[PDB]
């Protein structure tokens, strides 16, 4: 649930690079946020074999 | 930009580590002249 509120004809939101980052539920007219699920790299520290 | 696989990695020296390096170069010049960059700091 977001602290954004927009005009009643708008359905979803976009940002500076045109990524969808907010959406309206078509039954309860609430504004949800969208964040990505967690990703990253895996790095292995070795002292040498 | 985190949506599409882009990340930013942090630097190895922080900003307080770089400020500690520049204040040690300043104190060596004000108290020793050019001697601390050639050996031991000799006050003058
Ligand atoms: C859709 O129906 C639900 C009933 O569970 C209601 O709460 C909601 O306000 C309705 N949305 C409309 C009419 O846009």
């Amino acid at each position: 649930e977001s602290n954004k509120k927009f005009l009643p004809f708008q359905q979803f939101g976009r940002d500076i690079a045109d990524t969808t980052d907010a959406v309206r539920d078509p039954q309860t007219l609430e504004i949800l946020d969208i964040t990505p699920c967690s990703f990253g790299g895996v790095s292995v520290i070795t002292p040498g074999t | 930009q985190k949506f599409n696989g882009l990340t930013v990695l942090p630097p190895l020296l922080t900003d307080e580590m770089i400020a500690q390096y520049t204040s040690a170069l300043l104190a060596g010049t004000i108290t020793s002249g050019w001697t601390f960059g050639a050996g031991a700091a000799l006050q003058i």
